[PDB]
């Protein structure tokens, strides 16, 4: 989830 | 975790009208925000993503708007086919920690108000093989009606207050009407001890009544 | 491209269960997540977990689901969900969903493709196949060239049952009503159809997968 957050946000 | 507060829980609007649904986020969220349409028995269908972009094939009378902590879905030129439950959804997360995911609003049931239609009513005596099992279930169906009805069961003219279940179909996609099935369950002794079985379906100042006499079936 | 979930069943409190999501028309590749979402009867959608489709196997979970649920990519066309410690709070339809994307590198955190769902029932009740009874107007009623007939699917557990008419060849004007939970704790469901009384014998085909039940009932036009 942190990686997905970095990418999208 | 983000919580989405979706209002109203239910809304009714005429064919050709407009429904508006609001979703409020418990904290500031990004515009990775989506809206879904769910008809009974079906999976959700994606309508809008990135707050306002239409999914493939979705017409622009579905309009997603908002940002920050408040997002809105506006459905205009309402059709009977739009009868469904709608949900908002936030994606949220943190660049710093292993926190985030997907939060859904609680849903909004949309009722589309078409023409008023009185039901026609059918009653079904228990099949001959039911009675030997010790219980019988009598079925009454109210067909093709709008708005909602109230069902009363009578046994020899006495209103029944137990043993009744009601089930309603989704609104018809062409004319907005419902259908309803009502069941009355009795022991075989009760069934064989009475004569007349009646389903009364009431819609305001209109009533449609259907009976049978056990000795005639 | 499509998805189909399988594995839902009646299970006892404390049980474990594995659900499977099977992809058709595509196989997994980088650029999106595959996820599970559930819905308790009469309630809203609740996200469970996602797994990267890119082959890394990286997963992320709802806080409530950590430790009891595991999502996996079991093959290039199957996602599984392993559930443990089940209670009545886990009774729900479980959906598999594919995250949509508008670019090749990652998705947009909304679910564009969904399966039809699979139902999990957590209960101490035992499996029960339904009895199917015809629905026809009273024998004494005057006959008509058209008549509405039906079937009552009574007393089953767990949901679902499915009903078709004449092996699926009769569909016009069929009304299959949502199930109801009777006071016995068992479910019942009715289906009716309107047909021309001539040259048209109608049979309801009922299936209850939890007991491997299939039953046909041909419905005579009256209770005579
Ligand atoms: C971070 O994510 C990168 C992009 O992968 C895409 O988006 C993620 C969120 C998943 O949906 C995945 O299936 C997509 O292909 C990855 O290339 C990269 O390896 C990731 N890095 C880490 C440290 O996890
Ligand atoms: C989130 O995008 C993927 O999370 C995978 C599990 O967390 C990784 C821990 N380093």
């Amino acid at each position: 989830i942190r990686n997905k957050s970095v990418i999208l946000l | 975790d983000v919580v989405m507060t979706q209002t109203p829980a239910s809304v009714e609007a005429a064919v050709g009208g407009t429904v508006t649904i609001k979703c409020q986020a418990s904290q500031s969220i990004s515009n990775y925000f989506s809206w879904y349409q769910q008809k009974p028995g079906q999976p959700p269908k994606l309508l809008i993503y990135k707050a306002s972009t239409l999914a493939s094939g979705v017409p622009s009378r579905f309009k997603g708007s908002g940002s920050g902590t408040e997002f809105t879905l506006t459905i205009s030129d309402l059709e009977c086919a739009d009868a469904a439950t709608y949900y908002c959804q936030s994606f949220y997360g943190s660049v710093t920690s292993d926190y985030g995911g997907f939060a859904f609003g609680g849903g909004t049931e949309v009722v589309v108000k078409g023409d008023p239609v009185a039901p026609t009513v059918l009653i079904f005596p228990p099949a001959a093989d039911q009675v030997a099992t010790g219980t019988v279930t009598i079925v009454c169906v109210a067909n093709k009606y709008f708005p909602d009805v109230t069902v009363t069961w009578e046994v020899d003219g006495t209103t029944q207050t137990t043993g009744i279940e009601n089930s309603k179909t989704p609104q018809n996609s062409a004319d907005c009407t419902y259908n309803l099935s009502s069941t009355l369950t009795l022991t075989s002794t009760q069934y064989n001890s009475h004569k007349e079985y009646t389903c009364k379906v009431t819609q305001g100042t209109t009533s449609v009544v259907q009976s049978f006499n056990r000795g005639d079936c | 491209q499509s998805l189909e979930e399988s594995g839902g069943d009646l299970v006892k409190p404390g049980a474990s269960l594995t659900l499977t999501c099977t992809a058709s028309g595509f196989s997994f590749s980088a650029g999106y997540d595959m996820c599970w979402v559930r819905q308790a009867p009469g309630k809203g959608l609740e996200w469970i977990a996602c797994i990267y489709a890119d082959g890394s196997g990286s997963t992320y979970y709802a806080n409530w689901a950590k430790g009891r649920f595991t999502i996996s990519l079991a093959s290039s066309t199957t996602v599984t969900l392993q559930m443990t410690g089940l209670t009545a709070a886990d009774t729900a339809t479980y959906f598999c969903a594919r995250e949509g994307a508008d670019g090749p590198d990652y998705g947009y955190a909304a679910f564009s493709l969904w399966g039809p769902g699979t139902l999990v029932t957590v209960s101490s009740g035992q499996p029960k196949a339904p009895s199917v009874f015809p629905l026809a107007p009273c024998c004494g009623d005057t006959p008509s060239s058209t008549v509405t007939l039906g079937c009552l699917v009574k007393g089953y557990l767990p949901e679902p049952v499915t009903v078709t008419w004449n092996s699926g060849t009769l569909t016009n004007g069929v009304r299959t009503f949502p199930s109801v939970r009777q006071s016995s704790g068992l479910y019942s469901l009715s289906s009716v159809v309107s047909v021309t009384s001539s040259s048209q014998p109608v049979t309801c085909n009922v299936a209850h997968p939890a007991t491997n039940t299939k039953v046909d009932k041909t419905v005579a036009p009256s209770t005579c």
